[PDB]
RNA sequence: GGGUAGUUUGACUGGGGCGGUCGCCUCCUAAAGAGUAACGGAGGUGCGCAAAGGUUACCUUAGAGUGGUUGGAAAUCACUCUGUAAGUGUAAAGGCAUAAGGUAGCUUAACUGUAAGACUGACAAGUCGAACAGAUACGAAAGUAGGUCUUAGUGAUCUGGCGGUGGCAAGUGGAAGCGCCGUCACUUAACGAAUAAAAGGUACUCCGGGGAUAACAGGCUUAUCCUUCCCAAGAGUUCACAUCGACGGAAGGGUUUGGCACCUCGAUGUCGGCUCAUCGCAUCCUAGGGCUGGAGCAGGUCCUAAGGGUAUGGCUGUUCGCCAUUUAAAGCGGUACGCGAGCUGGGUUCAGAACGUCGUGAGACAGUUUGGUCCCUAUCUGCCACAAGCGUUGGAUAUUUGAGAG
RNA sequence: GGCGGCCGUAACUAUAACGGUCCUAAGGUAGCGAAAUUCCUUGUCGGGUAAGUUCCGACCCGCACGAAUGGUGUAACGAUUUGGACGCUGUCUCAACGUGGAGCUCGGUGAAAUUGAAGUAUCGGUGAAGAUGCCGAUUACUUGUGGUUAGACGGAAAGACCC
RNA sequence: CUCUAGUCUGUUUAAAAAGGCAGGGAUGAGCUGUGAAUAGGAGUGAAAGGCUAAACAAACUCGGAGAUAGCUGGUUCUCCCCGAAAUGGAUUUAAGUUCAGCCUUAUUUUAGUUUAAUAGAGGUAGAGCACUAAUUGAGCUAGGGCCUGUCAAAGGGUACCAAACUCAGUUAAACUCCGAAUGCUAUUAAAUGAUGAAUAGGAGUGAGACUAUGGGCGAUAAGGUUCAUAGUCGAGAGGGAAACAACCCAGACCAACAGCUAAGGUCUCAAAAAUGUGUUAAGUGGAAAAGGAGGUUUAGGUACGUAAACAGCCAGGAGGUUGGCUUAGAAGCAGCCAUACCUUUAAAGAGUGCGUAAUAGCUCACUGGUCGAGUACUUAAGCGCCGAUAAUGUAACGGGGCUAAAC
């Protein structure tokens, strides 16, 4: 079988075996972040939930601006516009708690 | 054959053909067209042969409009050679057609017949096609 | 049968090298060009192959005025 | 003055050679700052001008239409509309109505000493520059002018020539000479320029290395090739599909000629023949069919089917092909274009010699002819045969069912 | 050392004895010619063979023969090259048997290149793109001896070809 | 006695060139013994680039000499901290070297980096015809020829060849009246905490590869070649993709027979799942195209229908009229033309096919009765079918198997 089509078939393959019920708990911590994001000047506890190996360039550099350089790190911020647009660049890669 | 008659530059650089098409993607001078469902090269000699079906199978009914012109030439290297010198020679001309493009449109005959001459010509194309009445008037 | 041709002379740099508002002294240099792309206003001057500069300090503007780009110092 | 001696005879390159190219400028490629490659796509250039430079002042083309001695589509003149499409020495681009375009007057700033601050930049360099002193040109003046609307028209250092200055002057005073300032002489074009001064052969070759890089194979790819398939205008007495199917369209096979240079150059031996094969079915024969424009005989086309079989000779090194006789048939391919630690060495691919052609020559030629060392005692796996040991649940001796295999 | 081109021309067709023209120092005479020279090419015809890409005899359209780098022949001669015939034969159809030295067994003497070692199977894959060592599966009691070379990209020579 | 054609053996040989069959010369340019002579850029050579002490396209020995190598190989104990590059420029340079870029140590300095807000310059994607070109169909009409009251005077019929213009509709890296998103620059405020910069010492590197996007060349072929952004490998262990440097997840200070999770999985090999509603009959899942297709789920159109649709069954399926013909014939069925051809009309077409030289003949659309609701053509999706197709051995789920253990 040519190599050019299995390439092309394993990654296919490999892509497409993805969970539904994976992808509906991710949906769940998006909805949940955007919703917090939407507020406006409350302190928010910032988690970091996903690596920042092979990730792009910018948003590492976003991510150690926020100050967060490994998973399972716990930084406490305090909403305004810059904490803001930093977390939505970020936004798949936190998990955002509130801190009452 | 159809092709220009005169060119600025003889060797172009092909491009990426992709998206659907914004523009062209509406029956203008006839009752039935033959849109496409991809998006492809189609060159002149197909574009002919096309045209000789339909106009052969259409006796004297009504008129066909060809919607595209080539303009695009096709380089090829001599067939033995390596990979050194640069940009062969114009070979034979395509023309682009993206998902949309009405590529045909024809006028006068009853709609059945239309419908079969326009399959005949359909079936020397390399895309996929649609035969669209213009679907607000009858 | 060879290539005909394959000749590139060296890229100039041109542009412009000062931003609008930036802060700017004597003598600095906002735009190398060829030809009044972009036209002189108030406070600056044009070199002989139409480069832009600053003829005071201050900070740079650029207008347009009936689709003509102006630079000035303000 | 190759009798002899010391050397030179570039690099890039989808291997090398041949061809082409080497500096600088403009545009595209370049993915809306800058920059960005290829033997990517189009061009220019090694200058011109004593005005075509400087300044003051005044003017506005080209095209279309229209009325006009020759005069015509188009010359010069006038008007209307259009509003830079014209024109800018020279390529292109960016600009140019306040015109940088056109005309005229005067004129030499096509200046000396400088230069804050920058752009671009490995470095060397290159570029812009307000403003100041001297002294002009134009203008009433404000002001402009340190060549050309802008970006190409270029060449380091060393050496030497010419003019100026009078700094150095081997005891002193001069001088030769040198330094300083001005300036001239390099297709140093292979254009950051190895010398003031430089071409070839090696199959008689040698050495250091490379799979960084070619030829034989494997791998990727399928342009080409092969095998089908889709559309059916037609041909076929009429009847697209018994059969052939043009013009186009969609794929597979990895066998042909190629592309790439990923494994191997401290060696993977290259074409045929001999011997021995094994596998695929896209079936040459035998077997089973469907349809025929199949009366019968003999076929044509398609489907199923790989069990077995599939010739001997002449020519050529040949595979191949042609030919002679046969045969139910004289299948097509993979396996390092199967098989040289099994064989042959005719061919190719060493040193001899000869012919034709090319070169002044040494020599060269996928031109030809002739001659020309084919090495190795099998450790392991594998395979063909034969034994030793033990097991088969107490130990032995005969006769056998049979999985499984040939 | 050198020794040419183009064009037109006859009681069919064909060719061109002939003529014109350009150029050069001069443009290949005799003889020979698909040759130790001919690419196209297994040119064409004839002989030889049931069948002849070789061979012999010619034709001349000599890619790219040619007159002391000699041209064309030649009796005799050749461990030279090429084709044909007779005789003769295990060269072959097609192999068989026998003989001598090795091989095999035992006793004595006793190497070699080679070698990271090793409780070193096969298939379909994967991978520096051809796997004894990896994956999945299949198969296989332990260990020797006589044979055979398919593999271990086997051994031998820092590849001679190419750069 | 001297030499070696042909052939065989030998080929880790008995022999560092011989041996067995044989062959050539053999009264001469013959063979041979014993001395002597010619030496390295020289000798000798009946001419092979042969020979000169088993090695000769310039012998051997010693010395210069430890010659020179941009080339290959090798370079020996441990731990701690930081940590590249394979790019740019130049080069008798392309496998070398040098400067910059990237690294480290020491001192000094403090201001990178990411946002947000405000404000700036592009011309790319896209789009457009207003410029430069290409181009489709009508309308119009110069001009060119054709024809005609023709001389070639002034003319007229224009199928055309067609400029310009009008309407409608397209193409462009070297077209742009327009025009983003990101990216770039300046300032400020937060956030991150030595990641910036300067000086000095020491370097190494200047062969890159693949993956995700944008491209150029190629054949919108290559694990191809050449650039731009980011990542990984390089220099990265661990888990997953059956095996599988570049893919997915994730950065290994050491130890623990503790827990929660990412990718990926939860019948079994093999540590981990059950329930709900549907779909699939092809083991699809567990490769792929043009095209064919009364497979099926769901949704929606157009025909048609309880005032009888469709299929079957029973009838008519005609008269004028050989429709006029071309042709020889053509009577509905070589072929031309329409069938604005009518009537009895239930319904009958200038006939749907079969087949006759030509009909003849058999059938259908067409309509009537028996029956008794969906049918007949299409559209969009969810899964399927055929197309499907190589050579050691099932071999295109990792295996067993699975109708779910598939979607």
């Amino acid at each position: 079988i040519k190599r050019k089509l299995r390439l092309q078939l394993k990654k296919a393959r490999f892509n497409a075996s993805r969970s539904r019920s994976k992808n509906k708990c991710f949906i769940k911590r998006m909805e949940n972040n955007r919703k917090i994001i939407s507020k406006n000047n409350i302190n928010v506890q910032v988690f970091l939930v996903r690596s920042l190996i092979g990730k792009l360039n910018k948003k590492v550099k976003v991510l150690k601006a926020l100050g967060l350089n490994k998973i399972g790190d716990k930084k406490v911020h305090f909403l305004n516009e810059s904490i803001k647009g930093m977390l939505n660049e970020t936004i798949n890669m936190i998990l955002l708690s509130e801190v009452m | 054959m159809l092709s220009p008659k005169k060119v600025k530059y003889r060797k172009k650089q092909r491009g990426r053909l992709s998206g659907e098409a914004q523009k062209g993607n509406k029956i203008s001078f006839g009752e039935y067209g033959l849109v496409s469902l991809e998006t492809n090269f189609i060159t002149a000699r197909q574009i002919e042969a096309a045209r000789i079906a339909m106009t052969r199978k259409i006796k004297r009914g009504g008129r066909v409009w060809i919607r595209i012109f080539p303009d695009i030439p096709y380089t090829k290297k001599p067939a033995e050679t390596r990979m050194g010198k640069g940009k062969g020679g114009v070979d034979h001309w395509n023309a682009p057609v993206k998902l949309g493009t009405v590529m045909f449109e024809m006028s006068g005959v009853v709609e059945e017949l239309a419908q079969e001459a326009m399959s005949l010509a359909s079936s020397k194309l390399p895309v996929k096609t649609m035969f669209v009445v213009r679907r607000d008037l009858r | 049968g060879s290539s005909k041709n394959g000749r590139d002379s060296i890229s100039k740099r041109l542009g412009v090298k000062r931003s609008g508002g930036q802060f700017v002294k004597a003598g600095e240099i906002i735009v190398r060009q060829r030809g009044t792309k972009f036209h002189k206003g108030k406070n600056v001057g044009l070199g002989r192959d139409y480069t832009i500069f600053a003829l005071s300090s201050g900070k740079v503007e650029f207008k347009t005025l009936k689709g003509r780009k102006y630079v000035s110092i303000v």
